[PDB]
């Protein structure tokens, strides 16, 4: 875990997130999918201590599935983004806290409208047209208050992404071994293979 | 285990104007809950139209004003009885700060007087030398609470002009003494009633080319 | 604190200072120390106020309990309540007590408590901060069957020298008389007490 | 702080931010982080403010110490060497520095060196130091070639400032601009980022994430 | 703060100051610390705001609901033992400080509660930071057989010595006296010796100084 | 480590000639990384204004507690919540939490739909209400509120001068400040209208 | 680095129409032990000075010698040693605060609060305090430990700013200073009974008042008091 | 330990108990803590041990060259070298000393000083760990101008109380009698003080 | 500072040295060359302590090129390696130790042999055929127990260097932008441009 990363353009979202999975001196894995597909038209990346981010993801995953089913109903990405805050809101004060930070990416089908939310370990939502957790902003969030403009395609999306994903390899201490990019638009999620 | 600093309290605030300069400070001292003086001057001539305070831990201000003022002693034997420059005062006091860089002297310092061209001068310092000169400076507890105050008072900061949609600032001008002397009182009577270790009495030093003349006035006591 | 108690021919004595400190300011100098649990047993209380103030107060709730069911409760019962609470709850007390009591049949009595939650009986006993420096004085002149008068002089010497030497021990002596024909509180001012 | 120096084309760019800071209380938003040590010399400060300002000013003095005495201006490498060995004989004391030696001499060209209070002492043509570093970086290595006019180099360091200024909470105030030639150091004014920013945004469409 | 407590002849008063800080802040510059646990029973209170706030509220409302359970009047003794027993379960956490009084049909009382749950008894008591200035007064000048109008002058005189000598005091005197026989009178700000001086400079702004951006009618309806 | 100085952000309220002001920042960060422009922190629950500032979690988690606790008051009660009675509220629930206490220095602010009467109110963390006359001040430049309101403020100022004085007193407060500004909104609250004024303030 | 000892406590003093007033108990405490009661902690230097010292006692007599030293040192070479250029309060006081600030910048402190009270040679009344850290400050009432707390609200009840000075006489001002002793031998838990007073009036000079006690004490009100609460017996 | 020296008609009289302990072991139960500086001035020593002996010895040194320029030393300049090296040296010592001494100008003198390194001129003085417990007895029991026989009786009841309370205080209690006679040295075995 | 590397085969020793240089979450420089020649047939590599590292190397380079002068003669690469293990044997007892670990490899003319050493900062000197300093050890070691022979050419060593940094590109957590590498002979010290 380390490097997560969301921009939402006019018709899309689209999250990048590191392949590395590390402990101690050793790379253990360098092709890491760090998102769970919550909905068909919601995506969730995240980043943390170990363990806690795959188990919170799937967590969550279950329950919006549950939602989907027992309703026949696809959830909005803000009442989604909600419930996940509120989850890490009960956590942050338990006994054992989830570690966990988290990018949601989700396309509303009723609005016809992208959305990418920010929520934090301790709960902590904002709704955004750029995110990032760790130090991965430190970088990409002056990058693009001078590159994104509001009415960008999803190729000029992509190719902004490119821009961050350049910063951080040349400027970033770890190897992250590079992003896999996944798409969130009216039809569905996709993944881009050639990164 | 022996702990060699404390707080005495209390807060200071230097104004330049354009043939003149202010230097204020309460008179209170105290430590913990307690005071010790309501009359405690932390305000000083130095000489050569230079008045100095350095609030905080009064032992350290003493020693450093004491310093200072012998600094500008042998300034005149040393050189011909040549006139201190304030900005060459402000250099000689980064040095004597500077020189406990690793164990400081715990005091905000702030000096006032006329440059060589008769202008208001005011300079300020951190614990352990770092200086830069300004309109306007204040200094101690609170500092904190007078600060934005004078940011927008003297300086014009968040203040543009009516109907120019915010687009032309509210040009910067300098301000008379009586006007000056007036945001003095105000910062120190709003101090006083949001801040416990200030109060007592205000005493203010004015600088002009006619030397430095005093002005006292009372604070709230509680 | 300074506190002690002594038995004697009649019955019984409580003694203790008047001071309470938090610190070194003095936050009460006419302090009672000396607390009713029943008709006829007192106690002497040193240590946390706080505890010692709840620990009494449920003694007090025990014995009215008692003596409601099965009569006046001995001065042993007393004393034996007192241990079970500071015994069951000697990581979280902090209080050193001694118990006084007059029976009929067991005439005068003494028990003291200290921090541990241990049970001592004693013909005399003494307690608190200034009690270290009296434990000369008291072995010394302690006679067992001494008369009401003498008793009374040997507790205001007592904590007279204690007050005297112990910055955490001052104002009035109080004590209480435990006998058969009643209860007797007395009090003992500086002006005498100091120029003994 | 933040405070970035890049080789180009037409010489080095030098941009700093104004802000000092005690904790979260803003001590200053007009102070100087550029000492001019010679027509020809240029230092940035970054970190301890007292140390800094104390410290460069001090190489000053041995900058002019050593032209006096070999009838000849110091070279950007002995004079940042100078300062690096200074603080590091304070090495452990706990000195906070963060600084560029930037200038031009004839034997070298034009040269920057980062030296800092840990002993680091580094040759190179892209630097940014203090704690908007990154938020500098980010601008700078993304639109940064050699080939960039003097007119060009001077904004993308007067933006790579701003975007710092806007992002990182220890960094602001104003931007204070320095251009340095063959001919020595130019002076390119003072910018204050309360009027700055909405120039920036309205001409350049940037900054969208703020509410315009 | 600052809180007394003083017996006289036909019934009991009680006293304190108005101020409420965070740190060095002053956070409430009218603040009301005298408390109404029941009509004729009123607590004065010190150390953690909130604490002394709410603990008084509890036993108030579990005292009101006893007078009624028991169709009587409620009793001083009552509360202190509801209170200390309350306080003591949270061995200390609970930070309030509180000087409990009032007339009942056993009499008129005076008591005094700490945060771990320990109580006294007096004739003339006070707590918090200001306890000392005020004890000093209270030391100097309490007598038996005080009248009402002399024990409100020395009630008022000991807090007074709190405002202006401790740092963690302040503003106005708040008192309530609770006589045998008659209704308490809760005198809220019977003395008030630290009102504000008129400021040199009104600093109403020009109507447009501030840059604005967006404008919108908010709304509130259903 | 510390819940009060993580995010960051300021609330101010004041009072003015039947009227009342309540004014906030708009930033929200994670310490020196500042991370969202557009973070409200003034709520309303009917005609009842409330800003929070403080840990930024617990800011969305009340404000969501006392919409909740305000529903169903209105649907028992049959009408609008008070300043008065809703101040009281805020206390009971922030002292619930004695011991594990929400991080945040809430404000409320309006005007009583009954007696006319501009009401303002402040709170610490643990639910210790501070009424005032002038004004409340709350967050991470509160010193620089109280510096700013204690000097500005005067008695009786009509809506139009009253937003002229809360702004000034938020904007150079958070110009102090590194963890408070990046954007403002001021609320003027009349016995009948509300209008809502985003300001032009420097972004750093 | 220090931790004191055996150690004394406050030291009250105030100004008057003619000179200064300053009292200390005999008490040298010894923690909680209240171990030593023939200490004099006033010590006088020359006939228009008074040194009125707490806290370490073995680092207070260490100031003792120093001062009796400096005595010494003044009369040398000096036909004016009794006269013009006799030693000042101003003097002694500048002394020693001198001392007091270097010994805390080599983190070794003598562990002492310090009121230097005198009149100086054209009649001014000189009173001032300086302490372990260097800390100095002067007012018209000054103590040290527990008279700061208590000592002072009582005597700025009759002096409380400098207009206050020329109406307050010596019989008056003695009489503030003796109550004053009086609240803190009931308050302060290391106070003794037995104290020393000095005066330094600048007609009549030098007062010093030895083996003094705090007498009308009210305690009789004790005997009505009874339990912590409940307890009617 | 437990220490003591008592001013009387004749002149002055030391006393202390013989127990060294590291911990709750005894390492010495037969200690001589009664130390010779010069010919009729001693000390009693309480504290470390180490540090006490290392600075008698200094002190003796002192005194005996004191001596050979200027003839007998007064008690009060053997006081005064005592305090010299507690004094100057608090930071690194552990020492509790009681200077006493017979001239014949200034008769019995003695002198305290505790850890600070202060002095104290007193009619008599108590120190170490067991005087805690005397400070009652003593004060209510010491008289001036003594006879010989009352003052050994006084100091051998103290010492007795001192050491039966005391833990770190027993075995025998030695005593030097200081007079212009002579120096006298006296011993007195358990068997004989404890049933006193 | 980081990775430092060193072989030593037939005829030369082959010295590899990380260019990054990072502090916090910046890599200041990606193009530093840890190394500095003491003598015409002497490298000594370096990595530790900011600043340490290369004021020792300097310090060193100083005293031998002193040497040099002095004797007109090459000290060989046994008598260089002691010299700078007594310096660090006295540093490390010293009121501020340098932690700094070299690698020395040089070419003795005399004997016409390669010699690798490797020191610590504690001043433990060892002569190996292959070596290196702190964590890239973890891999190196074992990779060279397989693949090296003693016999190899210049040639077959840069090969297996090769080898080497492709482990640690693919299994080191932290991004060390490459190695220089120098080759140590009887001709001299000379730098390969393209690695
Ligand atoms: C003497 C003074 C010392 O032993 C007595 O034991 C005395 C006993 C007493 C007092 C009043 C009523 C009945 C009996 N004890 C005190 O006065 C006591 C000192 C003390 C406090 C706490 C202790 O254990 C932790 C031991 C001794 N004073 C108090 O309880 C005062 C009222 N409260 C505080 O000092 C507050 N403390 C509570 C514990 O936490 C630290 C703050
Ligand atoms: C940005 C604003 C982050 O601080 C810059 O690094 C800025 C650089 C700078 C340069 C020249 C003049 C002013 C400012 N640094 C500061 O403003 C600096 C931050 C800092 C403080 C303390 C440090 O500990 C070593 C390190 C960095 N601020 C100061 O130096 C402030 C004004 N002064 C103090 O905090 C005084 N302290 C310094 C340490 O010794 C004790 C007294
Ligand atoms: C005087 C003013 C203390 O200086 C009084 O004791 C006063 C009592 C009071 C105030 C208002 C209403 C009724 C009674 N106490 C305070 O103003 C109090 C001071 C204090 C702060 C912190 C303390 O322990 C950590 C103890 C006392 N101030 C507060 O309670 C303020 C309003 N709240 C905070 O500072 C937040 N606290 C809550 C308690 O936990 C720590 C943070
Ligand atoms: C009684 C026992 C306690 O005060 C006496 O003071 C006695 C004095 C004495 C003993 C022998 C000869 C002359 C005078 N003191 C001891 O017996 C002493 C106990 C003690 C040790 C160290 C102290 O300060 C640190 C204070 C008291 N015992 C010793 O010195 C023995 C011989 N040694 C140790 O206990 C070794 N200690 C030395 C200090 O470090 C811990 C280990
Ligand atoms: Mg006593
Ligand atoms: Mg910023």
């Amino acid at each position: 875990m380390d490097i997560i990363l969301g921009i939402r353009v006019q018709d899309s979202v689209i999250l990048a997130s590191s392949k590395a999975v590390t402990r101690g001196i050793s790379v253990l894995k360098d092709s890491d999918d760090k998102t769970r597909q919550l909905s068909p038209h919601t995506l969730m990346s995240f980043a943390g201590e170990a363990g806690d981010t795959v188990q919170f993801a799937e967590y969550i995953q279950a329950n919006i599935q549950l939602y989907s089913i027992r309703e026949d109903y696809e959830l909005s990405p803000q009442a989604v983004s909600s419930f996940v805050r509120q989850e890490l809101a009960k956590s942050i004060r338990s006994r054992r806290p989830y570690q966990v930070n988290v990018l949601i990416g989700g396309y509303d089908k009723k609005k016809n409208k992208p959305e990418l939310y920010q929520i934090d370990y301790l709960g902590t939502k904002v709704e955004l047209p750029y995110g990032a957790h760790g130090y991965s902003g430190f970088y990409t969030f002056s990058l693009l208050d001078h590159h994104y403009r509001p009415d960008m395609t999803t190729e000029e999306g992509l190719d902004l992404l490119k821009l961050c994903v350049q910063e951080l390899e040349k400027r970033m201490p770890m190897d992250f071994k590079g992003v896999i990019v996944k798409i969130v638009d009216k039809d569905g999620i996709r993944q881009v293979d050639d990164f | 285990q022996f702990n060699p600093y404390g707080d005495n309290g209390g807060t200071i605030l230097g104004i330049a104007g354009e043939d003149f300069a202010v230097l204020a400070g309460d008179t209170r001292n105290i430590t913990d809950y307690s005071i010790n003086s309501r009359y405690e001057p932390k305000v000083f001539d130095c000489g050569d139209n230079i008045v100095m305070s350095a609030n905080g831990f009064a032992a350290d201000g003493d020693a450093l004003v004491k310093r200072f003022k012998n600094s500008v002693k042998w300034y005149h034997f040393d050189h011909n009885d040549k006139k201190l420059s304030i900005n060459s005062a402000a250099r000689n006091i980064q040095h004597l700060l500077y020189g406990k860089r690793f164990f400081p002297y715990y005091v905000h310092t702030i000096i006032a007087g006329l440059d060589e061209d008769g202008k208001g001068a005011v300079y300020s310092f951190d614990p352990v030398g770092s200086y830069e000169r300004e309109q306007c400076r204040a200094g101690g507890a609170a500092a904190s609470l007078i600060m934005p105050f004078l940011d927008n008072q003297v300086n014009f900061k968040n203040q543009y002009e009516p109907g120019t949609n915010g687009k032309v600032k509210k040009p910067l001008k300098y301000l008379s003494v009586e006007e000056v002397i007036k945001l003095v009182r105000d910062s120190f009577t709003s101090a006083t009633e949001r801040h416990i270790q200030v109060g007592d009495g205000l005493e203010i030093l004015i600088v002009t080319k006619d030397g430095v003349r005093k002005e006292f006035y009372e604070l709230k006591r509680d | 604190t300074s506190i002690m108690a002594v038995t004697f021919k009649d019955g019984v004595i409580l003694g203790a200072d008047s001071r309470t400190t938090t610190g070194a300011y003095i936050a009460n100098r006419v302090t009672d120390k000396l607390t009713r649990v029943h008709d006829k047993i007192w106690c002497c209380r040193s240590g946390s106020a706080a505890d010692t103030q709840a620990i009494a107060d449920i003694v007090q709730y025990h014995l009215e309990l008692y003596t409601s069911q099965y009569g006046t409760p001995s001065t042993e019962t007393a004393a034996s309540v007192f241990k079970e609470l500071c015994y069951e709850n000697k990581d979280n007390l902090t209080a050193g007590i001694i118990v006084a009591g007059y029976d009929d049949k067991n005439k005068g009595e003494v028990y003291t408590i200290p921090l541990g939650g241990s049970v001592h009986k004693l013909p005399y006993a003494i307690a608190g901060s200034g009690s270290t420096f009296i434990y000369g004085y008291c072995d010394k002149n302690f006679r067992e069957n001494m008369s009401k008068e003498e008793t009374v002089d040997f507790i205001k010497h007592s904590l007279s020298q204690a007050i005297k030497w112990d910055g955490s021990s001052g104002g009035v002596i109080r004590m209480v008389v435990l006998t058969a024909a009643g209860v007797e509180r007395l009090i003992f001012y500086p002006d005498e007490y100091e120029q003994l | 702080t933040t405070t970035l120096a890049f080789r180009f084309q037409g010489g080095i760019i030098v941009a700093v931010d104004s802000r000092a800071t005690a904790g979260n209380w803003v001590a200053s938003q007009t102070v100087k982080k550029v000492i001019e040590i010679n027509p020809f010399l240029l230092g940035t400060t970054a970190g301890g403010a007292a140390d800094c300002q104390f410290w460069e000013t001090w190489l000053g003095s041995q900058c002019r110490l050593h032209e006096l005495r070999e009838k000849e201006r110091i070279s950007v490498a002995a004079a940042s060497k100078i300062l690096s060995n200074l603080v590091y004989q304070y090495k452990g004391a706990g000195l906070s520095m963060g600084t560029m030696i930037c200038g031009y001499t004839r034997k070298e060209g034009p040269t920057i060196y980062y030296v800092d209070s840990d002993g680091t002492r580094l040759k190179g043509d892209i630097f940014c130091v203090g704690s908007g570093q990154t938020f500098a970086y980010g601008v700078l290595d993304s639109n940064y070639k050699w080939d960039l006019s003097v007119e060009d180099a001077l904004y993308l360091g007067k933006r790579s400032i701003l975007a710092a200024a806007h992002r990182d909470a220890y960094s602001g105030g104003s931007v204070n601009l320095y251009h340095v030639t063959e001919d020595g150091w130019i002076y390119h004014g003072n910018h204050d980022v309360g009027e700055l920013f909405w120039k920036v945004k309205e001409e350049e469409g940037s900054f969208n994430n703020v509410i315009g | 703060t600052t809180i007394v407590g003083v017996k006289f002849n036909n019934g009991v008063v009680i006293a304190a100051d108005t101020r409420s800080t965070q740190g060095p802040i002053v956070a409430d510059k009218n603040c009301a610390k005298l408390h109404r646990i029941s009509p004729k029973i009123w607590c004065a209170g010190a150390g953690t705001a909130a604490d002394t706030e709410a603990v008084t509220q509890l036993i108030g409302s579990n005292i009101e609901l006893h007078s009624l359970y028991t169709s009587r009047e409620p009793r001083v003794v009552s509360a202190l033992q509801m209170l200390k027993q309350h306080l003591f379960k949270y061995q200390g956490h609970i930070g309030a400080y509180l000087i409990v009084a009032g007339v009942d049909p056993t009499g008129s009382h005076l008591f005094s509660i700490h945060a771990h749950g320990s109580t006294d008894v007096g004739y003339y008591l006070s707590l918090g930071s200001g306890s000392l200035a005020a004890m000093a007064v209270l030391e100097s000048h309490w007598k038996q057989d005080l009248t009402k109008e002399e024990a409100i002058k020395l009630a008022s005189d000991a807090i007074q010595a709190g405002i202006w000598n401790d740092l963690g005091s302040g503003s106005n005197v708040d008192v309530c006296v609770m006589e045998i026989g008659k209704d308490a009178e809760y005198l809220r700000n019977y003395l008030t010796p630290n009102v504000r001086e008129e400021k040199q400079k009104s600093y109403k702004f020009p109507r447009g100084t501030t840059a604005v951006l967006k404008e919108s009618i908010v709304n509130i309806c259903d | 480590s510390d819940p009060s100085s993580i995010n960051g952000g300021i609330v101010v309220a004041m009072t003015g000639k039947d009227c009342v002001a309540i004014a906030c920042d708009l930033r929200l960060g994670s310490q020196s990384l500042g991370v969202s422009n557009k973070f409200e922190k003034i709520f309303h629950y009917g005609h009842v204004f409330l800003g929070i500032t403080g840990l930024a979690t617990d800011v969305t988690t009340l404000n969501e507690m006392f919409r909740y606790k305000t529903n169903l008051y209105k649907l028992k009660e049959e009408r609008a919540i008070e300043p008065e009675t809703f101040t009281q509220l805020v206390s009971s629930s922030l002292y619930e939490r004695r011991f594990g206490p929400y991080f945040v220095g809430p404000v409320v602010a309006g005007i009583n739909s009954k007696s006319g009467k501009p009401f303002i109110a402040g709170f610490d963390l643990i639910g210790c209400i501070d009424e005032a006359k002038d004004f409340i001040v709350s967050g991470t430049a509160s010193d620089q509120l109280f510096g700013m309101c204690e000097s500005l403020y005067e008695p009786n100022l009509e809506p139009e001068d009253l937003f002229e004085t809360i702004s000034q007193a938020l904007l150079n407060a958070a110009d102090r400040d590194a963890l408070s500004g990046w954007g403002a909104v001021v609320y003027i609250i009349k016995k009948d209208e509300v209008v809502k004024r985003y300001l032009k303030m420097r972004q750093d | 680095t220090q931790q004191p000892i055996v150690t004394g406590t406050s030291v009250i003093s105030m100004k008057y129409d003619n000179g200064v007033i300053i009292a200390a108990d005999n008490l040298g405490s010894y923690g909680s032990l209240l171990r030593f009661n023939g200490v004099e902690r006033l010590i006088p230097v020359g006939d228009n000075t008074v040194v009125g010292i707490s806290g370490d006692i073995s680092d207070m007599q260490h100031i003792e010698r120093l001062l009796k030293d400096l005595v010494t040192e003044n009369a040398y070479d000096n036909p004016l040693a009794d006269a013009e250029e006799a030693l000042e309060p101003s003097y002694i006081f500048e002394y020693l605060a001198t001392v007091m600030y270097q010994r805390r910048s080599k983190m070794n402190p003598l562990w002492n609060a310090i009121i230097v009270a005198g009149v100086q040679s054209n009649g001014d009344q000189f009173l001032r305090y300086v302490n372990l850290l260097g800390v100095t400050y002067s007012s018209p009432t000054l103590a040290t430990g527990f008279g700061a707390h208590m000592a002072n609200p009582l005597l700025r009840k009759v002096v409380d700013r400098e207009s206050d000075i020329p109406k307050t006489t010596v019989q008056v001002a003695e009489e503030a200073i003796v109550n004053a002793m009086r609240v803190l031998y009931y308050r302060d838990a290391r106070s003794s009974r037995n104290f020393s007073l000095a005066i330094i009036d600048k007609n009549t000079g030098l007062t010093f008042k030895k083996n003094l006690q705090v007498e009308n004490m009210k305690w009789d009100f004790a005997k009505d008091i009874k339990g912590y609460g409940t307890q009617k017996i």
